[PDB]
């Protein structure tokens, strides 16, 4: 039609001059395709490899939730394991990865003759109530860690008698409890146990013998670094919770010195961050620093350990007539019969789950971030110099979303004063970075903020986030 | 004549290969994002199949009514005139097809390098080069012959069927293994909702992308033996199998793990394979690449037959619609499609362009349904050996209207830009066809270029 015809083409395209060009062009295409395929393999080979995951355990992936007094956790009505069964929904909402149950064995007094570890107190339920909790917890991916300290109703944690009988009954206790199905153990106040290093080695030996995913935690009241490192010379997978981070915090420089000097001393092993073995944060900090500290413990390289009520800022100093060793959790304003009417709208769990400005909302947002990003889970931690009273550090694993946390512990506002030439070139801070959340509400989120002229407010923490560069 | 050798099995394999592509390995995350719940996400996958079946019935009736080639475009051209037909051809050639081809090729390249870097993303240049290499190989094998293309399509359809059957069996084995804690009516609706608007618009518009391409068999006609019987049979057979495969594949995707793990992982298939097989899990991702390699061909086989039939009627430059003596294949048409797919590749992140193609292949599906409805009344004397009961075009029309209105409110900027892009082809129409008796400088140049391409590619013009 518009073009030439078949006969005209055959007369003009059958002669030499066209059959050569199309054959030459066909060869050129085939050479190019192989040239592209060879070029791709060159680029693939001359490319950096991707780093390998470190095969995390079940306690590397989130915080732990210590509960001391099961009776006071619910208050009245329910005071056994069956009472806790209905409250696992709240803990699952908190995105915790473990439960350090309080002692449950029948302990009467300092008499060791009838103090045994292999049966549960009648007030806490029985075996069928205990075991039903474990599998129900598994259905929610919640691990249960059983505490066992032979003397908790008295002033001495391990009696004033010898240590032979308590050790052998504790050894028999584990053999029973691993068969029961518990996912770990905890012992508190080991400084009252003679030569605790040897027994801890045996307990770690036996517990890890049953399985590789088991845990053992030890608690101490000492804050001296040399004393703390004394127990870790013979154990490598030991979680030690102590008062090292406590007894200070009025200045950010002291915390920076405490954290940095601890990590290089232990060689950047896996550690646990907690202000005390069995007491809340409010016993060591003013009411204005709970938001800042909960930001620090959820980004430091370890396994944060919290007591019950620390997500709502529960404090016994704001309510008269509350024992320091067993405060009652405030489900609502009717949970404390004594001096009624003093409980406000922000001192209840239900009074903070709908306000995106309360501690519980901040706890849940931080908890989700910790158990989601690879940088927070198993990323390297590097801290750099900053202004006076400023603590700043960066988390970065291989190439994932880098995080930047800046904390100002001072009571006066100042500039961040961030500087370069002190970080590895893999994750050098860029000119601008996104902001995820801030301790003090009032700022925007998602906008790329500048770091050269960044300003800070008293008792404020920032959680920035910048991409691979 | 081009050829008449495509049997029932070949047409059925064409439909399956066009439907089963990169959608099933990419969509299930997104449909689980906006829906929020497993049940509501499965609702989209089970209702899109019904909507596609209704459209397929309507298209089968319309295609047996009008035997002209180039379906979806001949019907509109005949009914609404030249202008609507040219607009549909312009949108299909420039928007629907190259974007789908680019997405399919990029998915192939990204999933074929998964074992090499199974903790991060591969370099972009290597992915682009691999995708261009497979595009060039497939366009060459399409320009070489048609029997080879059909055989390749059949083998790759068998391969996709085998891979999907293996996935369905692995997911099913948990009924005997007792791992059905998900989809348990106890948990069932694990989540309720979060917004208070029509966010389901961009969940249907993103889940009905694995269903794209069910109308493409109508493009390859005048190459089908006994089109009056084989085409409706293939259309009626293909869709139920696709729906049954897709629903159960989604069931297996949500049964082996938690919704969050789809909401974080970018390798939806790879996570399933590595969890339910552990070692020897390298088999499934390669098959996925194999699966995706069955899509590109199924596109280039039909795309070339569209731009062919779109140039005989003068809506496209005369240099196309070329027939090559010694194994007739539309060589310059195939080169044009390959190049058009390649130019898109210079712009990345076309996974955000799924909304583009999914909007456009709703507009030019409602338009054809409206054309069928108009022709049902205006010309009732046509011979229709296979007839569809009414109310199917009406139901598809009301659903179409609802999806358009609710998808034009959520994100208006990109949809408006796309509408402007498809509408600015009218000046091209006026300059090309409506304007005639041009100066000799136009005809002489056009004839010289056509003759040069003719001598280069060794073709003949059917006319
Ligand atoms: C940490 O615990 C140790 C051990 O209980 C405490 O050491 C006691 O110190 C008092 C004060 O001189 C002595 O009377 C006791 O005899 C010590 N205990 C033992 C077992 O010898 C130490 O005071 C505690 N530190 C803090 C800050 O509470
Ligand atoms: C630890 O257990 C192993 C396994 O039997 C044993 O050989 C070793 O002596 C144990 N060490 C201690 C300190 O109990
Ligand atoms: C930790 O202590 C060692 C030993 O003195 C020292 O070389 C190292 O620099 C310290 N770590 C840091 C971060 O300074
Ligand atoms: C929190 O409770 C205290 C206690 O009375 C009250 O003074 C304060 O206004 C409350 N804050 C908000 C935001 O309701």
């Amino acid at each position: 039609f518009t073009g030439l015809s078949k006969e005209e083409l055959l007369k003009v395209a059958g002669s030499p001059g066209w059959v050569r060009t199309r054959w030459a062009l066909l060869l050129l295409f085939w050479l190019g395709w192989l040239g592209m395929l060879a070029g791709a393999v060159v680029i693939i080979v001359r490319a950096p490899r991707c780093r390998e995951l470190p095969a995390q355990k079940w306690w590397h992936t989130g915080a732990l939730y210590r509960i001391g007094d099961l009776q006071a956790f619910q208050g009245h009505g329910a005071g056994n394991l069956a009472g806790l069964k209905g409250r696992l929904d709240y803990l699952s909402s908190l995105k915790v990865k473990g439960l350090v149950l309080g002692p449950i064995h029948k302990n009467q007094k300092d008499d060791v003759a009838q103090t045994d570890l292999l049966q549960i107190d009648p007030n806490f339920g029985s075996k069928e109530d205990f075991d039903s909790l474990l599998q129900s917890a598994k259905k929610k991916s919640i691990r249960v860690i059983l505490d066992l300290t032979p003397n908790y109703r008295g002033e001495n944690s391990w009696f004033s008698t010898q240590v032979d009988t308590v050790a052998t009954k504790v050894k028999d206790a584990l053999e029973f409890w691993l068969q029961a199905g518990v996912d770990g153990f905890q012992v508190r106040d080991i400084e009252n146990l003679k030569d605790a290093s040897s027994f801890l080695a045996e307990w770690q030996n036996i517990t890890k013998g049953f399985s590789e995913d088991r845990l053992l935690i030890a608690g101490t009241n000492s804050s001296d670094l040399q004393q703390i490192l004394s127990l870790l010379e013979s154990n490598k997978d030991l979680l030690l919770t102590s008062s090292y981070l406590s007894d200070s915090g009025s200045t950010g420089e002291h915390t920076k010195s405490l954290v940095t000097q601890y990590l290089n001393a232990t060689g950047n092993r896996w550690c646990s961050w907690s202000l005390s073995q069995a007491r809340l944060l409010t016993s060591f900090l003013p009411a204005q620093l709970l938001r800042l500290y909960q930001l620090m413990l959820f980004t430091l390289p370890g396994t944060p350990v919290f007591s019950y009520g620390d997500e709502i800022g529960l404090d016994a100093a704001a309510l008269p007539g509350q024992p320091m060793e067993a405060p009652v959790m405030l489900w609502d304003e009717s949970s404390f019969p004594d001096i009624p009417g003093a409980v406000s709208a922000n001192m209840t769990v239900k009074g903070q789950s709908e306000d995106p400005g309360s501690l519980l909302s901040l706890f849940r947002r931080l908890s989700d971030q910790r158990s989601k990003e690879r940088s927070l889970l198993h990323g390297d931690f590097h801290a750099f110099s900053a202004g006076p009273g400023l603590f700043s550090y960066i988390r970065h694993w291989d190439q994932n979303e880098r995080f930047l946390v800046v904390l100002n512990f001072g009571d006066v506002g100042l500039s961040a004063g961030l500087q370069a030439s002190d970080l590895p070139a893999s994750a050098s801070l860029p000119a601008k970075a996104d902001l995820l959340l801030s301790t003090q509400p009032g700022r925007e989120e998602g906008s790329p903020l500048e770091l050269e002229r960044l300003k800070l407010e008293p008792h404020e923490g920032l959680l920035l986030r910048f991409p691979y560069a | 004549a081009l050829k008449k050798e495509i049997g029932l099995l070949s047409a059925c394999t064409i439909i399956i290969g066009n439907i089963i592509g990169s959608g099933i390995f990419i969509s299930p995350k997104g449909v689980l994002e906006h829906s929020g719940s497993v049940g509501l996400a499965l609702f989209v996958w089970v209702l899109g199949g019904g909507v596609t079946a209704l459209g397929s019935l309507c298209y089968a009736e319309l295609g047996v009514a009008i035997p002209k080639s180039g379906g979806d475009y001949a019907y509109v051209t005949e009914i609404f005139g030249g202008l609507a037909g040219f607009l549909l051809l312009w949108s299909a050639v420039l928007i629907m097809y190259p974007t789908s081809l680019a997405v399919i090729s990029m998915t192939f390249s990204n999933y074929v390098l998964q074992p090499v870097f199974p903790n991060c993303i591969p370099p972009t240049t290597a992915s682009r080069v691999l995708s261009m290499a497979c595009l060039m190989l497939l366009t060459w094998v399409n320009s070489s012959s048609v029997r080879w293309a059909t055989r390749i399509q059949d083998m790759f359809t068998g391969g996709k069927l085998l891979a999907l059957s293996l996935i369905i069996g692995v997911g099913l084995l948990q009924i005997f293994q007792g791992h059905f804690e998900e989809l348990r009516p106890s948990n069932a609706f694990a989540f309720w909702m979060t917004p208070s608007v029509g966010h389901l618009a961009l969940a249907f518009l993103q889940g009905s992308f694995a269903f794209s391409g069910w109308n493409f068999l109508n493009y390859v006609t005048e190459e089908m033996v006994d089109a009056r019987k084989n085409l409706p049979r293939a259309i009626f057979i293909s869709i139920p199998l696709v729906t049954f495969v897709y629903t159960f594949t989604n069931i297996a995707y949500f049964t082996a793990m938690s919704p969050q793990e789809l909401l974080s992982s970018n390798a939806v298939a790879v996570t399933f394979g590595e969890k339910l097989l552990g070692y020897f899990s390298w088999v499934m991702p390669v098959s996925v690449a194999l699966s995706t390699f069955g899509g590109i061909n199924g596109y280039l086989f039909t795309y070339s037959r569209l731009c062919f039939s779109g140039a005989r009627e003068g809506h496209l430059p005369s240099l196309l619609a070329m027939i090559h003596v010694r194994h007739c294949t539309p060589i310059p048409a195939l080169l044009v499609c390959c190049g058009a797919t390649a130019v898109i590749m210079l712009v990345g992140d076309t996974y955000t362009l799924i909304n583009y193609v999914s909007f456009i292949n709703y507009l030019c599906y409602g338009v054809t349904i409206l054309g069928l409805l108009l022709l049902r009344w205006r010309r009732p004397a046509l011979h229709r050996p296979i007839k569809v009961n009414l109310l199917i075009p009406v139901a598809y029309l009301v659903f179409w209207a609802f999806l358009l209105v609710f998808s034009f409110i959520s994100e208006p900027m990109v949809c408006g830009v796309g509408v402007i892009i498809i509408l600015t082809g009218v000046p091209i129409f006026f300059l090309g066809v409506f304007w005639r008796s041009k100066p000799k400088c136009v005809h002489r140049l056009t004839e010289s270029m056509t003759h040069w391409g003719q001598e280069l590619c060794f073709v003949v013009y059917p006319q």
